[PDB]
RNA sequence: GGGUAGAGCACUGAUUGGGGGUUUAGGGGGCGAAAGCCUCCGGCUCCCUGUCAAACUCCGAACCCACUGCCGCCGUAGAUGGC
RNA sequence: GUUACUCCAAAGGGUGUCCCUGGCCUUAGACAGCGG
RNA sequence: GGUGCCCUAAGGUCGGCUCAGGCGGGUCAGGAAUCCGCCGUAGAGUGCAAGGGCAAAAGCCGGCCUGACUGGACCCGUAACA
RNA sequence: GGUACGGCGGCCAUAGCGGCGGGGCCACACCCGGUCUCGUUUCGACCCCGGAAGUUAAGCCCGCCAGCGUUCCCGGGUGUACUGCCCUCCGAGAGGGGGCGGGAAACCGGGAACGCCGCCGGCCA
């Protein structure tokens, strides 16, 4: 049986967490601050729901072009095809 | 007994107990659906406004309508519990028993009896003072287990109160 | 019944879960200790699998009508602690096929268990004294008889050492 | 705490200081925290900035500063803290309460009231200040016929031609 | 970034037996002058002991993927790319 | 037997022969035999 | 293994509170539920399947409301790469 | 430069749970009572409000304990189990073996560990 993509398609074990981690994460992800052209890995944080990407993006590494409300504008490069991504800090991580 | 009560009374008086509540139940339950007047009843010989307590799961005896009338208690504090006390205390029997007293020191009675009718459930429930720091709001914690409270000492308050015992 | 030479090998995926296996059955085997059980005794007599096997219940429960028969008439119950340790979890299944439609929709339905054993793994035990080594060898036979495959017997003392060569050549 | 699978919560939270939630919402804001807390016999205020290695806190306010625990005392502390915040460079700021809860007549409204009087911007709307009869000290003082206001109106002008 | 192989029982579910307990919701009962205080086969609670998992995980590879820098190779005798 | 693979029969047995190891008896041992 | 719905609240926000079960007391045919205290990392509950998330909560108890709105941009998935 | 004092935080169990002994200028608490703001679908029990008769028994602070649990180190288990690439290697088959590279988990023994860091105050001389 042919089954679509969905957004939660095999997604038991990349969308869960360590029971020891279990809530809130600190704060000091939900305040970061990137300027433009830095690198960013993409960590989705699985007790967040707003300013979410498609999880099959999950644990690439993008670039900063911009900034849109709170959120900020990530580009990947998926073969030959550039895709933008508007991703809140609290699913990202910098580069060193 | 009185040595742990009085050794700890010479240490400080804060380890002394008292009456944290006095709570007066209606449990066996006759409501049903009607204002049956023991809510008037324990209003009258408690003195100040009662309460009635909602039902649950679906059952026989009473409490079938889930949030209905099905009993009526009261929580008195204050001098009003050792008051009430100094006259059911004397209405039933002398000489305290130790099967009354569970694990922690607060004791129970089962008296029951134109509208005369009535079961009552009584409870009395001790502590001593630095109590509320478990139900506090900030900096909430738990009592450890030298200031809590045992069953001799509990039997000890009793008889010193006006009682004695078995 | 069919011949087990479908079943022997284990190059199937594991098969053990009940809340989702539909029509599943119960087991024919009820009784895994036998004799005396609290007697500690010297020798520890073990049978192992000389290659990965998977063991069907009806031969497990041969093996024990047979051995526990041969132990009481030689040994007697005061002795002879025997132990099974293996329990049959696997489902095996056969397609319901032989009007019929062939292969199509083949999965098959379940028809009995059987155990799981990997290279150099203990089955069953004997434990007894000196005096009875010739009938536990022979239990020993006996039980390698009635397997898919081939298996090796070995003999522990108390701390669980390798007595084996020591205790056969004195007899 | 028992195996491996239980959750140690925050230390603060531990302990019954912080409300997480609540400092997420104030600090999705730059503008600086006013804090305000209260004890059984004394009140305190400050005024704090953010910084990921730990809060910074720029100044602060003792009603002991104040007497060298209740309404009055937090106006005057409001008083002084609004008076002090001027001067080190800072025209903004966002109250912060904490585990208290906002009860229409506290002290801690009457520090808000008092730093507002003082000249420091914080929004606000003006229906949970206590009464000025209880500012005053009439509550005080005809509980006591069954800190006068004279003191008070005298502390007040010091505090104002001190900081005028 | 990941949860496969292996391993293991810390969760979900299964799975042998021997001990120490509450003794019980409960059928046979027995000194039951009749739910009864005493046992009695049974459940539940800790210690051993022997076993499991495609739709379990307190653990956890080899390997694969994205990105940065360097080596190597291709490229002004024209790369990436675009029509 | 003279078969890399494509494209070769087992469980169970053998004082058949060539080897390795570990115990037990020996200068009167392990069979047969004069003599219970 | 499930869906071809339901809901003026089971939608928005604010405040306050903490669950299942077990044990010890008191009712009692088990006690189905009402009263008391203690232990208790969630062993509960969520409008409905499964998986994931959630505790001064996203769960329970209450208050006030209709952002289940109008005019418009950009981006991701169904349908990787293409 | 002191104090066995306090507010706000960051790393989020090496920090937890449990236990043992010590302390009270200021302080933090427990504590008395409810007219008044606020409130108990009964109860000033919990929150709110006015104080301080009183106490260091609890909370808090100083120090200690490897008892439960978590994390890290060394040694063994052991280069064991598993694994990438090549093979006219073995074997009836199932499945194993060799060379070059990677490399666990349980369990066992011995060690560390009963929190670290930043900002601002008050009392004091």
């Amino acid at each position: 049986v042919k089954k679509a993509h969905s957004f939660r398609r095999k997604t038991r074990g990349k969308l869960s967490k360590h029971p020891r981690r279990r809530g809130l994460p600190p704060l000091t992800r939900f305040l970061q601050e990137f300027e433009v052209g830095q690198k960013v890995h993409i960590v989705i944080e699985p007790s967040y729901h707003k300013g979410m990407p498609d999880p099959r993006f999950h644990g690439r590494t993008g670039t900063v072009v911009g900034k849109r409300g709170d959120a900020y504008i990530v580009q990947i490069t998926d073969g030959g095809k550039v895709k933008t991504f508007f991703i809140h800090p609290v699913h990202l991580r910098p580069q060193k | 007994n009185r040595e742990a009560i009085l050794a700890d009374w010479e240490a400080h008086p804060m380890r002394k107990p008292r009456i944290a509540k006095v709570t007066i139940n209606i449990g066996v339950g006759e409501s049903g659906e009607r204002l049956t007047k023991a809510e008037t009843m324990l209003e009258q010989l408690v003195g100040q406004k009662p309460i009635r307590r909602r039902a649950k799961q679906t059952n026989r005896d009473f409490g079938i309508r889930r949030g209905e009338p099905i009993a009526v208690k009261v929580t008195l504090r204050g001098e009003k519990a050792y008051q009430m006390l100094d006259r059911l205390l004397e209405a039933v029997d002398r000489k305290l028993k130790a099967s009354n007293f569970d694990e922690h020191g607060n004791f129970c009675f089962g008296i029951q009896e134109e509208i005369g009718i009535f079961g009552m459930d009584v409870c009395v429930t001790l502590e001593r003072p630095g109590f509320r720091v478990a139900k506090r709001k900030r900096q909430r914690r738990k009592i450890p287990t030298k200031h809590k409270l045992t069953k001799e000492e509990g039997i000890v308050f009793a008889m010193e109160e006006l009682k004695a015992k078995v | 019944l069919r011949p087990a030479k479908i079943d022997r090998d284990v190059d199937k995926p594991a098969y053990t879960r009940r809340e989702y296996i539909r029509g599943a059955p119960g087991p024919k085997i009820t009784i895994f200790d036998m004799g005396n059980l609290s007697a500690e005794f010297e020798y520890e007599v073990s049978l192992h699998a000389e290659q990965a096997m998977q063991i069907r219940q009806n031969a497990l429960e041969a093996i024990r009508i047979q051995v526990n028969r041969y132990l009481q008439k030689n040994v007697g119950r005061s002795n002879y602690h025997f132990k099974i340790r293996v329990y049959p979890f696997q489902v095996l299944r056969e397609n319901p096929m032989a009007y019929g439609n062939g292969m199509r929709r083949p999965f098959g339905k379940p028809i009995g268990l059987a155990a799981r054993v990997r290279k150099d793994q203990k089955i069953l035990t004997v434990w007894v004294n000196g005096q009875h080594l010739k009938f536990a060898l022979g239990a020993m036979h006996r039980a390698k008889m009635k397997l898919p495959y081939s298996a090796y017997y070995r003999i522990y003392d108390k701390e669980g050492n390798d007595v084996t060569t020591k205790v056969l050549s004195t007899m | 705490a028992h195996g491996p699978r239980y959750r140690v919560p925050f230390r603060r939270r531990r302990e019954g200081k912080t409300n997480y939630h609540k400092r997420l919402k104030l600090l999705k804001s730059k503008k600086p925290r006013l804090v305000v807390r209260k004890t059984l016999n004394h009140h305190i205020a400050q005024i704090v900035v953010y910084d990921p290695k730990g809060d910074k806190t720029l100044v602060s306010a003792h009603t002991m500063e104040l007497m060298r625990g209740n309404t009055p005392s937090a106006y005057l502390l409001g008083l002084l803290i609004g008076y002090k915040a001027k001067q080190a460079g800072i025209e903004e700021a966002i109250l912060d309460i904490g585990l208290h809860p906002p009860t229409r007549g506290s002290s801690i409204f009457a520090v808000l009231k008092g730093a507002v009087d003082a000249g420091l911007n914080v929004p606000h709307s003006e229906e949970i200040y206590p009464e000025d009869y209880r500012i005053n000290g009439e509550h005080i003082a005809n509980y006591a016929k069954a800190k006068l206001p004279e003191h008070f109106e005298e502390v007040k002008a010091k505090i104002i031609e001190k900081f005028e």
